[PDB]
């Protein structure tokens, strides 16, 4: 059922480009949930550059905290300024959504940048000479 | 104990207390906050002297 | 005393009567005082406070 929800016999290969590509792949999850037993259906690939992953540490101790630090690790997702190769058309309104990590199908590389948690492309390595 | 929440107005005028109540249901409150628009973003310039 | 049927068993009081209970302890001992939690002092749930 996963692999049909993903239409993979169909886009298994964009799925996998688009991943590679920009090193990040998101899938909005299904649920009904009056009967959540029957809620997984197929899935909403969503796009880069409208998802952030965020994390936040609720715990204290003495000059640093170092005990149960949870990090939660959930997204926030928005549409807003969606204009860039494409000459889009919307008004102003405000956005900001914050989705649960239990509710997004998702993986990406393991190529991160100098500092942070700054996920890279597996082009990365070629923008250089590319350009 | 578990009985009331405490918190702190950092810009107190002199010292004081005050005791309130909400209930499970959003509504029984006394006192409520509602919006229906909020930190909506403007942005542009001004052509006189194209100052942001 | 009085009545040679048994000594009181109940009390009906005003909700300060109960607040003063519930605050502190009732049973033998040196001191005691805090929070009233010892009985409900709410009428909005019960009349029923608690057995003192």
């Amino acid at each position: 059922d996963v692999l049909n929800h993903l239409s993979f016999q169909r886009k298994g290969s964009d799925h996998f480009r688009r991943w590679y590509v920009d090193s990040r792949i998101f899938f909005h999850k299904i649920i009904d949930p009056k009967r959540p037993k029957e809620g997984i259906k197929e899935l909403r690939r969503l796009d880069p550059r409208q998802v952030q992953y965020v994390r936040e540490i609720i715990t204290e101790t003495e000059a640093g905290t170092k005990i149960v630090k949870g990090y939660k690790e959930y997204f926030i997702y928005d549409t807003a300024h969606e204009s860039y190769a494409c000459d889009g058309r919307m008004y102003e309104a405000g956005t900001k959504i914050k989705i649960p990590k239990a509710a997004v199908v998702y993986a990406h590389s393991g190529l991160v940048d100098c500092c942070g948690k700054n996920i890279i492309g597996y082009l990365h390595r070629a923008v250089k000479p590319a350009n | 104990g578990g009985k009331y929440r405490v918190y702190i107005d950092q810009y107190a005028k002199q010292d004081y207390f005050t005791v309130g109540y909400k209930g499970p249901n959003e509504m029984d409150a006394g006192i409520y906050y509602a919006p229906y628009v909020a930190l909506t973003p403007l942005r542009g310039s001004d052509p006189k002297n194209f100052q942001p | 005393r009085q009545t040679g049927r048994g000594e009181g068993n109940f009390i009906i009081a005003s909700r300060n009567v109960v607040n003063v209970l519930a605050s502190v302890d009732t049973g033998i001992s040196y001191a005691a005082q805090g929070l009233a939690t010892g009985f409900s002092t709410d009428t909005t749930k019960s009349v029923f406070a608690g057995v003192l």
